[PDB]
């Protein structure tokens, strides 16, 4: 292993886990980063090293304190950071961030997250690329009820997608007052 | 988890096999997965097949039959500590047997001390040490000397505990506030927080390493200038040592951090203390040579320690070469009208700046203050509002609204000082059980003249020789004694010495007349030093000191290495030689138990209550989750389980109890 | 003996209300209702050191009477609060007997005699005599440890909150 | 065996993963170990996977994302069988 030393996991639970035990396998000394809520959960204990982070934070914000982890990051000596899955795994600031401070990111380049941020970029990309596609609406649909028109060219029944199903008529409405609002 | 292994079968556990694209893919599963593996209640072979699966020879893939048996490193194994265990071996023993010295009771529900909030990335104000780094000794003695006020020196680490508490304040609650201190104490002259006592107790009754404490602390206080207090014949040690070794010890603390020694000999006697005050001059570093005050000047009746004696003492210590001096008033005989005195009859008498240490056991401690700064002194020695008063120094905060707006003042912010008393304040109730000094002032000290620590350090001999009830009988005997050496300056270790002989005569119901101790031989050869009368009544005629031959650091270097378990530092070494039954004491305990310094004081003092959980660091990022579920029931030989949780993970293990 | 209660800070000018004059000025009124003696009843240990001296000083000019002083040592300021009132010549002060002086009680008697007692001006009182009677009280204390919760150390904190 | 779940975070305590050479060999493994699997203290979600993993549909290999929902026998689960626990009921109670 090469210019990879020690690495941060900027996770918990079972995904933390498993990238200590790459790590080691790659004689790669690790370090854990715990909740207030998660000074219990044993993935802070099969690490070389662990730090609490969200101090006082609410329990999922805690996992999300960008600028916390990279002075952690820094403290531990971690020449490199593994995000997991959820959480920061796609947060551009946080990639960006790496980058800035010069730690490693152990993912793409921000500018790939930054063009799959959105569904509609990727949808976007994915025709640049020239693969199939499903038939939808070439930007957002920004207007509501916009749809019935959409709808009215190309199908009975539609899915409505963020960055729920219809049947066409009068579901529309009751569709799009809770997706929004859901998202 | 649950299992027991019988002998009758085989004696295997668990089948662990990994699997790699590449054989040596898998080596490296099979490695991690053996180390990963926690089994707890009996031996495994996990340690063997490590070496084996480590072996290049094994990842090479060509063997053959006999690599086993031809290869012997694989049946040597690294001896392995877990600090983990051994930390709960101290938590349990204490919590069944008690901690030694102090009455067995339950860990208390201790309030949260209250630490000061520092905003991010404030303040660093330069501090007094940037002037001996610019400007050496005589550029700091410069910059005193300018300055009108008066300057302040805080004993809160030192002295103020060592009177209070037998100085057990120990270096985890130390280090807690000398943040708070470098930002909010920084208009400091020194802060006094090594020497004397401190040293032998880190090692004996504490089980931590001075020599972290002094730069642990450097480190965190690097604006404020450190002072320490040398006895300069035998530095901090118990007994008289060669001339090289006390070279050796002030060239390491200067290096260490150390930057003011005030020094002193017992008897105040400046031949003992020319070895030391050379070696710190030879350091680049401050001298404090200071003047240990007895007797009454104001009363004339006794003819030897008159107000001349102590203006000519000072300019032999000019003479001498000090780059300040100080006056240890060290029992708190020094009467405010006396202080008036001699502070103006002392500037006048010689141009150096003056520094006064004294402890407020009369009630006169703030008062004989004044007298100072109104006779216009440079450098006093307070301590916070919550560690001051008593055998203590009298209180930083207290003395400032005390000069608030006369012609003289110190600069301190008020409420700065208080902020970091409120820690103190909460913090000194862990201690309890050291806090066995009495709490209203105590005049009779002008009449026997013993020094706050050795009231209660001879009260305690008394109390184990049974003669408690006769008490003040001994108090009486004592001052005959100083009065049968004439008139002589009762301090360390020369206090101890009248105290061990009033005892004797007053445990013998011998009269000063009737009359006619391996310590009072010792003192009659002249081994504490030169009395300044010389009392009369085979001879030690000059300093023991310089007597003394020097015994190789390497020899003793080697001596300590097959003693302790490895190589030591040089650090290690001084201190072997200072304290040699104690240092091994200390490493063999420090085996036993790991790292103790890391402990909250509470726990190690109390050890834990059933189902408390708490953490300790060991070391930055390594912390131990705790927990202490219940305690088991004594076997045949006493022994006994206790049941914890260690990182939620029950463990178990066996303390021996000593009496049911 | 009328006696005057003292708040705030003399020395102090931020607050107005209780100036040097108006304390000259009510023990006016106060040698004008009569009184045999005017004391000064520093009931919370508020009389800094420094603001003694000024204060003595500034009334035995006010008024003829001879001045008593009342203070509590809380501040750790106790006996150097009498020395400047000595200093500045007033006739009686407060004190106790060194095993029950301190704290929010006064002085120590001993502990003071033994702070004057090579100065310009003192107290005569046998200083072994007073200790013999302390003997007794520090003894004595201990009966009522149960309701000797007072804190043992200088709590400077009193001039902000001013409370008794 | 000691821990305990938050409802902070999400609620997985264990992946499991079974192989095998053919898909059918794969899932009878997959049945055996939910089987196998004895977690106390909380609820969880494998008789659900049962379920799902013994539905012939499943074992066919062809589904679709309408294939729960659709069917919803799956919801429905056999009786808990706790003879022990009821039986230490019993002994404790008389015992008391």
């Amino acid at each position: 292993m090469n210019r990879i030393k020690k690495v941060l996991v900027a996770n918990r639970g079972e995904i933390a886990i498993r990238v200590m035990r790459a790590c080691t396998e790659l004689k790669i000394k690790t370090v854990a980063i715990y909740s207030q809520e998660d000074t219990g959960s044993f993935h802070r204990y099969k690490s070389d090293e662990a730090y609490l982070v969200g101090a006082g934070k609410k329990p999922i914000d805690a996992y999300l304190d960008i600028e916390n982890i990279i002075e952690i990051a820094k403290e531990s000596g971690a020449d490199a950071i593994h995000p997991g899955y959820g959480f920061l795994s796609e947060n551009i600031e946080f990639a960006r961030r790496c980058e800035q401070e010069g730690i490693i990111f152990v993912g793409p380049k921000s500018k790939h997250l930054d063009m799959f941020g959105d569904k509609i970029k990727a949808k976007e990309q994915a025709l640049l690329a020239d693969i199939p596609v499903i038939p939808g609406s070439n930007g957002p649909v920004a207007g509501i009820k916009e749809v019935e028109e959409f709808g009215e060219k190309n199908g009975y029944p539609l899915m409505i997608k963020a960055s729920r199903v219809v049947e066409s008529k009068e579901h529309v409405k009751e569709s799009f007052e809770r997706a929004s609002s859901e998202a | 988890q649950g299992t027991v292994v019988t002998p009758f079968y085989d004696s295997l556990l668990v089948k662990l096999c990994t699997w790699g694209m590449t054989f040596e893919q898998a080596t490296r599963k099979m490695r991690r997965n053996l180390i990963e593996f926690r089994i707890r209640g009996v031996k495994t072979n996990i340690p063997f097949l490590l070496n084996v699966v480590r072996h290049p020879d094994f990842a090479s893939g060509n063997y053959n039959t006999s690599f086993i048996d031809t290869t012997p490193e694989l049946f040597k194994f690294p001896h392995i500590r877990d600090r983990g265990t051994k930390t709960l071996r101290y938590i349990g023993n204490v919590t069944v047997n008690g901690f030694p010295g102090i009455k067995h009771r339950d860990k208390p529900v201790y309030a949260e001390p209250r630490l000061p909030k520092i905003p991010y990335g404030s303040q660093i104000s330069p501090g007094t040490k940037q002037i001996l780094d610019a400007k050496g000794p005589e550029g700091v003695v410069d910059w005193v000397k300018k300055q009108e006020e008066v300057l302040l020196t805080d004993t809160t680490l030192r002295d103020a505990h060592q009177s209070l508490l037998a100085t057990r304040v120990r270096s985890k609650d130390i280090f807690q506030i000398a943040d708070a201190m470098a930002h909010l104490l920084p208009n400091m002259f020194s802060f006094e927080m090594w020497g004397g006592a401190t040293f032998d107790v880190a090692y004996r009754f504490l089980n931590e390493d001075p020599w972290v404490r002094l730069e642990t602390l450097r480190k965190q206080i690097p604006n404020v200038m450190f002072q320490m207090l040398l006895r300069g014949a035998n530095a901090v040690g118990y007994k008289n040592y060669p001339d090289n070794v006390i070279r050796e010890f002030v060239k390491q603390s200067a290096q260490s951090g150390v930057d003011v020694f005030r020094v002193f000999d017992s008897l105040n006697w400046i031949k003992g203390m020319e070895v030391s005050i050379d070696a710190v001059r030879e350091a680049g570093k401050i001298v404090e040579a200071a003047i240990c005050y007895t007797g009454d000047i104001d009363d004339d009746t006794r003819t030897k320690y008159t107000i001349d004696y102590y203006k000519d003492m000072a300019k032999e210590l000019v003479a001498q070469g000090t780059h300040i001096l100080g006056i240890k008033d060290m029992a708190g005989l020094l009467k405010p009208q006396a202080a008036y005195r001699l502070i103006g009859e002392l500037k006048d008498t010689v141009d150096v700046p003056i520094h006064l240490h004294t402890h407020d056991t009369s009630g006169n401690g703030i008062y004989t203050y004044a007298a100072a700064v109104s006779a216009g002194v440079d450098i006093v020695d307070v301590a916070s509002s919550a560690m001051s008063g008593a055998t203590s120094q009298p209180s930083m905060t207290g003395l400032y609204y005390g000069l608030v707006n006369g012609n003289r003042q110190t600069n301190l912010d008020a409420q700065n000082s208080q902020i970091i008393n409120h820690y103190w304040e909460d913090v000194r109730h862990y201690y309890k059980d050291f806090d066995n000094a009495l709490n209203s002032p105590q005049t009779e000290v002008y009449i026997h003249e013993m020094p706050g620590g050795q009231y209660t350090n001879l009260q305690q001999q008394a109390i184990a020789v049974g003669l408690g009830d006769r008490w003040d009988e001994v108090k009486e005997m004592y001052t005959v004694v100083n009065q049968m050496f004439g008139d002589i300056v009762k301090v360390t270790p020369s206090s101890k010495v009248v105290g061990d002989l009033a005892l004797f005569m007053v445990q013998n119901e011998l009269s000063e007349e009737d009359v006619y101790p391996d310590s009072v031989i010792e003192f009659f050869m002249g081994e504490i030093g030169q009395p300044y009368g010389g009392f009369p009544e085979t001879p030690l005629t000059d300093r023991p000191g310089a007597l003394m031959e020097p015994v190789n650091f390497v020899e003793v270097k080697a001596e300590l290495k097959e003693k302790m378990g490895y190589e030591p530092t040089e650090k290690d070494v001084i201190s072997y030689i200072l304290y040699p039954k104690v240092f091994l004491d200390y490493q063999e305990m420090i085996n036993k138990y790991g790292d103790v310094t890391v402990l909250d004081t509470p726990t190690f003092y109390k050890g834990m209550r059933l189902g408390e959980t708490i953490e300790v660091e060991l070391e930055k990022g390594k912390i131990l989750l705790i927990k202490l579920n219940s305690i088991g029931e004594p076997i045949a030989d006493g022994t006994r389980v206790i049941y914890f949780e260690l990182n939620g993970q029950p463990r178990e293990i066996n303390i021996q109890d000593m009496n049911v």
